[PDB]
RNA sequence: AAUUGUCGGGAGGGAAGCGGAUGGGGGCCGGCGAUGCGCCCCGGUCGGAUGUGGAACGGUGACGAGCCGGUCCGCCGAUCG
RNA sequence: GAUUGUGGUAGGCAGCGCGCGCCUCCGGCGUGCUUCGGCAUCUGCGCGCUCCGGACGCUGGCCUGUGGGCUCCCCAUUCGA
RNA sequence: GAUGAGUAGGAGGGCGCGGCGGUCGCUGCAAAACCUUGGGCGCGAGCCUGGGCGGAGCGGCCGUCGGUGCAGAUCUUGGU
């Protein structure tokens, strides 16, 4: 029949080639998708395990001490979760860059902070804005499964496959969901990328509502240090 | 010159489902969360037989 | 297009006697055009009837079901008298479909028209049918 | 509300566009914006961004 | 062919086994050890090659959106536990609200079948959405009573006069029902008489 | 004709944007115009007020400009502009313009009869 | 247009007017809201090859050759649409 | 219990069943590691299923009607002013 | 993907009026103007249209121009 052109002969063969390529990036894909898959079910069973010792060796050491007749001074948190709790106007120069600094731009904003001296000293100046305390693993994974958002090319894009967190942490080893959440708890080596990836948490208000935002936690109040009762108003916040 | 042609990054954006209601999605991003919860649920039922 | 035809769209897509505009030039604009040799008549680049060398025109012609499909020559681009290549065609609307394919899309001269020559075909061939005998059904169920 | 400034939107302006009506310089635009999009290269890149340039900031050489 | 379930479902998607005692199970090992070592490959089923569909009539000006794929299918409606053959319905709508009717069984669609008795109260064999129903504890023996030949198909239209096979079925099937209801004492009067709310009658309180 | 528009029509308003004062002054016009004096409430937005138009009451894309009908209207002055629709049958309807004859008029429904295009006003001078 | 008379509807315990939500009454609207589609049987009209000739012509090529091709008209078969 | 379905060329992604072995079929039979419970250790193909890349399905009423709709008009009422 | 307050003030995109160079049209089978609890489009400036009246002209689009947009000024004239 009718003689085909040269250049739709040459643009059917480069489509061919592109076909060929495209094909084989897919099934190398598949095949590391597998090896993956495989190697994240074996590292979330290795830091369950790591969880559920760590639990037990407390409480065997909080045993022995009171046994031996001394103390045991349980390990410093190393790890808080910050919420704020007043708006945004009228506000102090000072109380807004750290707040900023922080993260922290919107009433009822989370956000995970490693303990430091420069953190902490930071923290203390903005304490009647904000409420903190020391994260449990069920909060930490429920606010990463539930409200956790990437950070990609500075864009907020839901965690909805491994794929997301492994395109920015993958050089550091972060590939998975509870890669991510370990890195997070245990404040490892790379906690600082991790914890930046993590676009600050969207928390809803309190499903019981507060006791009183003007007042410290120590006088009844909400504001401040509130240590491990920070976990509850999570699961009312989450 | 020109890298290959791409059809396929108009995707529309992915419905975010809470991991914590349904199954599909936490093994999606968690395999392990099958296996602890066949544990879980079978250490119950074992302690439940034997009171 | 006796000069390249995208320089042809770059001038005649500001203006032209062909251009029909309606409800001012915001959210309410409405652009067609009326050049007999735009299948759809659309005001864009890839239908344009002036900014092709490569043109099709189908429209009904006079009398007896005759639709009259021409192309522009692509060496006479530079004689109006001659530029368009006539053809009319009296027999079924199957026969009909396949010169309109074989003249459009098989010879590669205007492949990515091929669906909108074929659906100005039908209307032309409904719109003669219905002159003929009137209209006998209202088209309205979906 | 949103401790942001301008509600987090970008307050600079830069040329995306010539403002010329020169169809020949909107054809080489065209031109330079496909072979930008399709090669990455970092001298059609600059080529495509001194094209939208105003006459003062495109000076003649001698 | 296997006749029974390897992997028990301990909840809705959730294997009661694992991935090594079902590879145990299954018989990989098996099927490798009697291929040689090596899994039997299968070729790929050939697709049927699309039927010559003849050229279109008419050629649309405007390409129409092909709708995505849906991958939910629409489950069996569910029965209500209170609901068991032979439990007497409260009606709580249409022209036979608060009529008591006797439950047969439930049909495909997921509609209940029901019978007065009609002799008694009127209300024919008849089909009755379970929204608009209220399961008593009352239960009465239908063991006796056959209504294997009825179902969603019985009630559809044709498109004034009943005939009279409706009739004659209805009778024979409302026999066995009545024979059942006398051995109740007072059930006859309960099935002939309609349910009420009276002065100071708290819906929420009631038992049923 | 069947509309090709599938998405229903939502209006975010309809009521009419009434100038404040208006229904005061005979002097002062319905037309939207925004007020600028500096206490005036209205422009402070107070409660219970005149409200004030913004982008934030625009319609949705899809469903813009479409006609209770689900077609988008086209003015049409003559049998000859009535053809730019043969091919857009399905999402335009054409209105003949108010100044055109009941003779062209005529020919105008007869064409669009022919090629099975919506009028909206076909009775006029009928 | 301001303003006024008449007729008809309506409202009225020291203003009227106005924003939002329904309702009563009135007024208006038939693109206000469809009746088509597919598969078969009967009857009526109009045309029917990859064959053979004529008229004009096109795609590509190099507004050459070669190759390929559609429209219309007349014939032998085909007996379909 | 309540609000809601935005999109419209994908059978993808994840998990899992049936056949490719047998027996006496609420189950049992092979190789390794085990905390002696168990284990992503063997885990491949074909056909299928699901909480799995954003709603689908059935029925009824009505279609010139005292019907349906209304951004139009006059009023009444709750809140605002 | 993120985001939305705005006087003084700046800017962008649009709406509207009257001419000029072009182009496409309408009109005694009824133009402009005016009237109307007729209808519709636009967030809006506005726009399209039914009906009436009127009885001779008028409009759309692309450029270009201007004595080009009123609620106020104890504003002007006229009318009430
Ligand atoms: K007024
Ligand atoms: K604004
Ligand atoms: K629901
Ligand atoms: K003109
Ligand atoms: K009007
Ligand atoms: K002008
Ligand atoms: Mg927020
Ligand atoms: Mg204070
Ligand atoms: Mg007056
Ligand atoms: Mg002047």
């Amino acid at each position: 029949g009718v003689l085909v052109p040269e250049s739709v002969l040459k643009k059917q063969k480069r489509s061919e080639e592109w076909a060929l390529v495209k094909k084989q990036e897919l099934e190398a894909a598949k095949k590391k998708n597998t090896e993956n898959r495989k190697l994240i079910y074996n590292r979330a069973k290795q830091y369950a395990k790591e969880y559920e010792a760590q639990e037990r060796e407390l409480i065997q050491l909080k045993r022995e001490a009171r046994l031996k007749g001394g103390f045991y001074v349980d390990p410093e948190a190393k790890l808080l979760f910050i919420i704020r709790i007043r708006g945004i106007n009228a506000m102090a120069p000072q109380t807004k860059k750290i707040l900023q600094l922080l993260r922290l731009r919107q009433i009822f904003n989370g956000v995970f902070l490693k303990v430091n001296k420069a953190t902490v000293n930071m923290l203390h100046r903005v304490e009647p804005y904000v409420t903190y305390g020391y994260p449990n693993l069920k909060s930490i994974r429920e606010l990463i499964y539930k409200r956790g958002y990437g950070k990609v090319e500075k864009q907020r894009i839901a965690l909805t496959d491994n794929s997301v967190i492994e395109q920015v942490l993958g050089k550091h080893g972060i590939i998975c969901i509870e890669d991510l959440v370990h890195e997070i708890i245990t404040v490892g080596p790379h906690f600082k990328e991790a914890n930046n990836f993590l676009w600050p948490f969207q928390l809803k208000a309190p499903l019981g509502g507060l006791k009183k935002k003007r007042n410290h936690y120590v006088e009844g109040g909400d504001a401040g240090n509130r240590e491990n009762y920070i976990n509850e108003l999570i699961r009312r916040m989450n | 010159v020109v890298r290959p042609i791409k059809k396929d990054v108009n995707k529309r954006a992915t419905l975010k489902k809470n991991p914590l209601k349904n199954l599909n999605v936490l093994l999606k991003l968690n395999p392990y969360a099958k296996t602890a919860r066949r544990m879980s649920l079978l250490a119950e039922a074992q302690r439940v037989k034997a009171k | 297009t006796t000069v390249p035809g995208q320089l042809v769209w770059e001038i005649v897509k500001k203006n032209n006697s062909f251009l029909v505009k309606e409800f001012g030039n915001g959210t309410a604009g409405v652009v067609f055009s009326k050049e007999p040799n735009n299948l759809y008549n659309l005001h864009s680049y890839k239908h344009s009837g002036l900014a092709n060398k490569k043109t099709v025109t189908i429209q009904a012609e006079g009398k007896d079901k005759s639709v009259l499909l021409a192309t522009s020559k692509t060496k006479k681009q530079n004689k109006p008298s001659t530029l368009l290549n006539k053809s009319v065609m009296k027999k079924e609307f199957r026969r009909m479909s396949k010169a309109v394919t074989n003249q459009v899309a098989d010879n590669y001269y205007r492949p990515d028209l091929k669906k909108a020559a074929l659906a100005r075909l039908s209307a032309v061939n409904r719109s003669l049918k219905v002159a003929k005998s009137g209209v006998k059904k209202k088209n309205r169920q979906a | 509300g949103i401790d942001l400034k301008a509600g987090g939107k970008s307050k600079k302006t830069k040329r995306t566009a010539p403002k010329s009506d020169d169809v020949y310089l909107k054809l080489l635009v065209k031109l330079y914006r496909f072979l930008v999009r399709r090669t990455g290269s970092k001298f059609n890149a600059v080529i495509l961004k001194r094209l939208f340039m105003s006459k003062i900031n495109k000076p003649p050489l001698s | 062919a296997k006749k029974s379930p390897r992997n028990p479902e301990l909840i809705r998607g959730v294997g009661k086994l694992s991935r090594s005692k079902m590879y145990h199970k299954k018989g990989l090992w098996a099927i490798k050890k009697k291929n040689g070592g090596s899994f039997p490959v299968h070729k790929k089923a050939a697709a049927v090659a699309p039927p010559a569909v003849k050229p279109p009539k008419f050629y649309p000006a405007d390409d129409v959106a092909k709708p995505l794929v849906n991958k939910h299918k629409p489950k069996p409606t569910k029965l209500r536990a209170s609901i068991t053959p032979g439990t007497v319905l409260i009606i709580l709508a249409g022209r036979f609200k608060g009529k008591r009717v006797v439950f047969l069984k439930q049909l495909k669609s997921g509609l209940l079948l029901v019978s007065g008795p009609f002799k008694l109260n009127g209300v024919p064999l008849r089909r009755v959405n379970q929204a608009y129903v209220i399961g008593t504890s009352t239960k009465v023996d239908i063991s006796g009573v056959n209504v294997e030949k009825i179902d969603d198909k019985y009630f559809a239209k044709q498109a004034n006069v009943l005939p009279q096979g409706k009739k004659d079925d209805q009778k024979a099937v409302d026999e066995a029902l009545i024979k059942a209801v006398e051995c109740v004492p007072e059930l006859k009067a309960y099935l002939s008489a309609r349910f009420s709310l009276k002065s100071c009658m708290k819906p929420h309180e009631l038992v049923f | 004709a069947v509309p090709l528009l599938t998405k229903k029509v939502v209006k975010k308003r309809v009521k009419r944007f009434i100038r404040p004062q208006s229904d005061r002054r005979i002097t002062v016009k319905e037309s939207w115009r925004r007020p600028k004096g500096i206490d005036s409430r209205v422009r402070r937005k107070f409660k219970g007020c005149v409200l004030m138009p913004n982008i934030g009451y625009g319609s949705d894309k899809k469903t813009r400009h479409y006609l209770p009908n689900g077609f988008k209207k086209f003015v049409v002055h003559n049998a000859s502009e009535l053809e730019v629709l043969m091919m857009h049958n399905r999402t335009y309807c054409a209105e003949i313009a108010h100044n055109v004859s009941t003779r062209k008029r005529k020919e105008i429904v007869e064409r669009a009869a022919q090629l099975d295009v919506v009028i909206t006003n076909k009775l006029a001078r009928l």
